[PDB]
């Protein structure tokens, strides 16, 4: 799963909601 | 190998020249709407503004060695150009700038001629001393290379032309806009410059966006009669345009 | 409370070793590992 | 990224010469060896690339050491470090952007930490690297509120921690940075790219609390442009940098040393 | 083992990183979140309020709400200067407002300016302002004349209290510091245009107060600590 | 995210007044560049991405530093700390959220374990971090059976491991964390925050066992707000905090000094 | 956790690396760029400019532009050399002129170049030289009729000031040291073909300038730290 | 994501522009 | 951060790994290969020479 | 092999049961 | 390439023969 | 992209002609 901001990936490693990274817009 | 160059209710010639050269290749034109950060109108006298200022002759000798002005200011004084100028926080524009200066068949001699941008030149000495406001602001007479003390060497630019005045060696001059006049060839040179800087208008007075400077790379020798010629300079600004109307500054 | 680096600037409390023994600073609590020392 | 191979040249008796132009025009006169010389046929390889801006200041260099000297007493009132950012500092870097009069492009900027030991133990240490905007509140002792560091950027290391490093987008408010600066101030006064260039200062401070251990924290600052565009290119620095944001160069009772060498006679080189 | 390389830059910790991070309360469930009028998403709206100006800072209302007032005379017969203020939105007196302290978060900033103005005199109390931005790249205006060549707008009190206008962003460059320099974003004078006239049995003076907010335009970046606020010495538990 | 242009504006004689407006309403006036000036036409990039919620409070600060001092000699007896956990302890955080009534988010805790030395040793230095819930027994010696954090969330880290760093769900038993709190106890008592915003407590324990080396634990604690949302603007903090969970701040024998910086005359800035 | 495997070289910082690395500013959005004259995208591009030639580096016009320009008389009746300079790009003096600096930064060299002459001597004035590239592996030319049988051009000046003429690339390897050891790439003589030749009222002096550029054909490799400018001791903040 | 210089993979692990590597040409 | 594991061997010099390595010349382009007589490829290649046997090797 | 909990990636690098991460419900 | 034992990706990250895993059965 | 010896995967993270690993046969 990867995207355009302001091309690269990021799935969550992690199982907890909590854990993930910083939110989009 | 002619030219007839017209602006405003102003046309130049010159019966002999070296085909005049575009700054950086980009022929000038008004701002960006695209661009723009001045969000109000800008004003554009157009023929009143974009014309043919010619300055004050200064005077080449076997003995000189250099001469630069700093545009804008130069023409600070020069018809609603000048007036627009401190009137309007803001301003752009590129020019047309002509060199022009006979002699004979039998003269020798050459000139640089080159138009620089952002030109930081540097004062002659050693510590914190910088440059005054005043010293880089000549207006039409500019800077003439006399290397007999100032009166307050604490803001006197270098005199020393070959170091193109900023520490990089004359001869990696060309690097810049420029033309040549060998008086045995040509007669006059011919430069025509956009906007050049990092944002869309800047202060006319605060900073000087370009230039120019002239050096006798080639001693004026002769066997005749006259051996000191005049050079003269005529600037034509092209796509005049000034935001931020306000009063007058002094 | 001592072994030749550590010695409170107090009767009591626990022990400043050396350094701030006069170092313009206030660790022995009583004030006294900076009291009276002008030299 | 390629350049053009050698066309077989041929005995050329032309009443059209290419080679005689002249130079006045302000242009490099346009002739190729084959238009003067009954050349050869060869496949250049040969590659540019590396001739490419990003191939150019795509490099990290030093820009800045900040010394810290570490005093035990007054431990939280001083033992902090300031740097007002700029490039405008360390020769080798600043000549090569020097070589244009604008740049724009962004910074990674990648840290080391030498920790030079004073008492017979180092212990453990931690610094912490501000980046203070201007306008920001500059800290004034090793504890100033201000290294909450609650908006700003902070960046931490400590001993055993491998070299740190970040990436910053070009700042600015116009196009570019500017190389050089034809202009002054609001009040006609610093001529310099001075006038545009502040851009905060960066401030270092260890966090390790009040210890034993007298010793030098000497972080080197080392800086690679990215993503990079540049132009109107001026010709080299000719001599030693004076100051910062200033073109000066005359040096206290020395001599004007190009880099020229001289020689005899032109007739021999 | 998957053949991996270590990068430069590793294991440090950067206040400002994007990374996950294990949970500590695994299988936790947080309180639903619920309706919650008013909310907030981006700081700009905030920029985008009306936040009085502290105009008057003499040394003299300095801890009151007089501050914020500036007061009229009916006695002045002439184009009389009324005060005056730099523009940079984290300039003094603007700073301490909304906005100011907002951008005061952040070291650039690009936009136009909206401020407001509201005349409190008696209903039968009438007067013409004259409320002018001089770009910078000069210095204050010392006569009326000087002042309104620039970006201005006469206001006439009648029967609406307010009237807005604006600073248009004027810049050189696109952003510019929020902590500014020497640099200016010049400045907005205020001026008699007719006089504060009243009738007979009437106050003589009138209170006139002065709001600013970021319009459409107005936009900040840098994140950056705030510096219109400290903490020197530690706050108790 | 984008800022909105500016459009060409011309000549208006409108008999419509969009400037003249009354605040009154408590509106905030609608009046854009255009309505008042003959305005350019502007193609704005500027971006308000970093003007988000999750931008601004998105950013790693310091809450707490927890200094803990070594006493060899009743080693298993003292040597652990305690802290009541929140934010309200460390300014330059505190203000920034205090920015609004109501705030909701995950917490991204990291943490920096500082080493004074004060032996001319070390050693190898052990530390536990239980994060111990409100209701939780909180650990009364070195060695409460509590460490043995059967439930507890315990987090370790000795000399040489890189900073420790962990995530946290938003907490509380209502949808958002209390900013303010214009209540009491169910003993009407203790108007403030305070009242909720019990989260329990942290709590550090060195586990290397009775040793040689006297030394110094200083580890700082680093907080980042993810997932982010907040609501009812308040206005900022003018003057230094006092106190945590109280607004207070009349100060012990000292002026009310904001930040207001005063002048000689309104008509000169 | 994914096993994975920590490679020889990690954790090492290299000056010339090509990493990816966290922002310090997020959600930053760098002013848009403009259209701004004039751009530059690879170094050649400089190199294939003409900057003009230090050629005469006596100590006696070495800080003057006299340097650039070369003299010659209306008296001199034969055969005379009248200056020659290494080839090597970054050999003196070519070495301090736009390309030979340029090409200072980096190790490797290859291509041909461009030299081009301008006599500046009266309209009336008249002359023929004799332009010479002479292939190392043998030595300065002493005599006209050794150095023509090189590589060569005549030169007639008589209306066209200018006369560009090129230095092939002719090297036993592809590319060649920017630093140049004992090996040389020949050298540029400059000879009287004719005389001088001027009227009666005339300088019978001629100055004669030199420049230098890359061709179509030139190219730089192996980046690396430039020499023809140092700094001992450091710079003023 | 992966190309040919003077094959290999590369998409940008990080959410800002800066972030990402040494341009292409 | 992807959830990674270190591995027994890691950070360790082996005359004999074979590893990719960060280049210290960026945009290099080597000098073009050329036409040169009698390349080799492998080693036996020479092995399957006759070379000279040593087999007279008295002190003599 | 990804999926939704209270999108992350997760397949098992270990080749024995026990190795495995905690279980699903 | 992944499998079932007593699921998980294992390819050879490693050129030689000798340097894979654990074989199967 | 992955191959056969004396089944594994490899792809050059790096930009550079050079970086890459040891060559095939
Ligand atoms: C905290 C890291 C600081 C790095 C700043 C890089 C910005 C370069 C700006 C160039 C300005 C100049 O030197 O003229
Ligand atoms: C063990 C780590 C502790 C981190 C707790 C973050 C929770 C923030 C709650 C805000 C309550 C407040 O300060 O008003
Ligand atoms: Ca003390």
């Amino acid at each position: 799963a990867q995207v355009s901001r302001q091309n690269y990936f990021n799935i969550n490693y992690f199982k907890d909601a909590a854990s993930n990274g910083a939110s989009k817009l | 190998r002619i030219i007839q160059i017209t602006r405003g209710d102003s046309t130049i010639t010159s019966q002999d020249v070296a085909n005049a050269i575009v700054a950086y290749g980009v022929w000038p034109h008004y701002l960006s709407s695209k661009d723009a950060s001045a969000i109000d109108k800008p004003s554009q006298p157009d023929t009143s503004s974009n014309r043919f200022y010619t300055l004050r002759s200064v005077t080449w000798s076997s003995s000189s060695k250099g001469w630069w002005w700093k545009l804008p200011d130069a023409l600070k004084d020069m018809g609603i150009f000048g007036e627009n100028m401190f009137y309007h926080y803001l301003g752009r524009s590129g020019y047309t700038i002509h060199v022009q200066c006979n002699a004979s068949k039998f003269h020798q001699g050459t000139l640089i001629v080159a138009l620089i941008p952002e030109h930081q030149i540097a004062s002659a000495l050693h510590g914190n001393v910088n440059v005054g406001y005043n010293y880089t602001h000549p207006g039409e007479t500019g800077r003439e290379v006399k290397a007999e003390t100032r009166l307050n060497p604490d803001l006197q630019p270098t005199e020393e032309y070959w170091l193109n005045f900023d520490g990089t060696l004359l001869g990696n001059i060309t690097i810049f806009p420029h033309q040549f006049i060998n008086l045995r060839s040509n007669n006059s040179a011919t430069i025509i410059a956009p906007y050049v800087n990092a944002v869309p208008m800047d202060s006319m007075r605060s900073h000087n966006n370009w230039s120019l400077v002239i050096i006798p790379i080639c001693p004026l020798e002769t066997s005749s009669a006259i051996n000191t010629i005049p050079i003269t300079i005529s600037i034509s600004p092209m796509c005049a345009e000034f935001s931020g109307a306000r009063a007058k500054r002094q | 409370c001592r072994i030749h680096e550590i010695s409170c600037g107090a009767h009591s409390t626990q022990c400043i070793p050396v350094s701030w023994r006069c170092d313009g600073e206030n660790d022995c609590d009583s004030g006294e590992d900076e009291e009276n020392c002008g030299n | 990224l390629v350049v053009p191979n050698i066309n077989s040249s041929n005995p050329t008796t032309s009443n059209s010469a290419p080679a005689l132009d002249a130079a006045e025009t302000g242009h490099t006169s346009s002739v190729q060896p084959e238009d003067v010389i009954e050349t050869r046929y060869v496949q250049t390889s040969q590659t540019r690339d590396e001739m490419s801006l990003e191939s150019f200041l795509g490099r990290s260099g030093c820009i800045h050491e900040s010394k810290l000297e570490v005093t035990l007493a007054n431990y939280n009132k001083e033992n902090f470090t300031v740097w007002a950012i700029n490039l405008q500092e360390m020769a080798q870097i600043r000549r090569k952007f020097e070589l244009f009069t604008y740049t724009r492009f962004d910074s990674e900027i990648t840290l080391v930490p030498c920790i030079s030991a004073l008492s017979q133990d180092i212990g453990h240490i931690t610094m912490q690297y501000m980046y203070v905007p201007p306008g920001a509140p500059v800290p004034n002792s090793r504890d100033d509120y201000a290294w909450q560091s609650g908006t700003n950027a902070s960046v931490f290391w400590q001993h055993g921690q491998a070299y740190p490093r970040f990436s910053l987008p070009f700042l600015s408010v116009a196009s570019a940075y500017y190389m050089f600066y034809d202009g002054y101030d609001e009040q006609d006064q610093n001529y310099g790219t001075a006038n545009t260039n502040n851009m905060g200062s960066l401030c270092s401070r260890i966090v390790t609390e009040k210890h034993i251990h007298k010793v030098h924290i000497m972080t080197r600052i080392y800086h690679k442009a990215k993503h990079v565009k540049a132009w109107c290119p001026r010709p080299p620095r000719a001599l030693e940098y004076t100051r910062a944001h200033r073109t000066n160069f005359k040096i206290e009772d020395r001599s004007i040393q190009t880099a020229i060498v001289t020689r005899p006679i032109i007739t021999t080189a | 083992g998957l053949p991996v390389f270590i990068t430069p830059g590793s294991g440090q910790f950067l206040t400002t990183d994007d990374f996950q991070s294990p949970c500590a309360l695994p299988w936790y469930h947080p309180t639903k979140e619920i309706s919650i009028p008013g909310e907030v998403k981006n700081l700009v709206e905030i920029c985008q309020v009306d936040s009085l100006v502290p105009i008057n800072n003499t040394d003299t209302y300095i801890n009151s709400e007089n501050m914020y007032s500036v007061v009229l005379q009916s006695s002045i017969n002439a184009p009389d200067k009324i005060f005056s203020i730099r523009t940079d939105v984290a300039s003094q007196p603007l700073a301490t407002t909304l906005i100011g302290e907002i951008s005061s978060y952040f070291t650039h900033w690009t936009g136009s300016l909206r401020f407001s103005f509201m005349f409190c005199g008696t209903a039968n109390t009438t007067v013409k302002l004259l409320l002018a931005y001089t770009p910078p790249g000069i210095a204050e205006p010392t006569t009326r004349k000087d002042a309104m060549l620039g970006t201005h707008v006469i206001w006439d009190v009648g029967l609406q209290s307010t009237i807005s206008m604006v600073v248009p962003w004027i810049s050189a460059s696109h952003y510019r510091n929020t902590s500014p320099g020497r640099s200016t974003s010049g400045y907005i004078t205020c001026w008699y245009q007719t006089r504060l006239v009243i009738p007979p049995q009437t106050p003589p003076t009138a209170r006139l107060l002065c709001f600013v907010s970021g319009c459409k335009d107005f936009c900040l970046r840098m994140a950056r600590d705030t510096n219109l606020h400290l903490q020197s010495g530690a706050i108790a538990q």
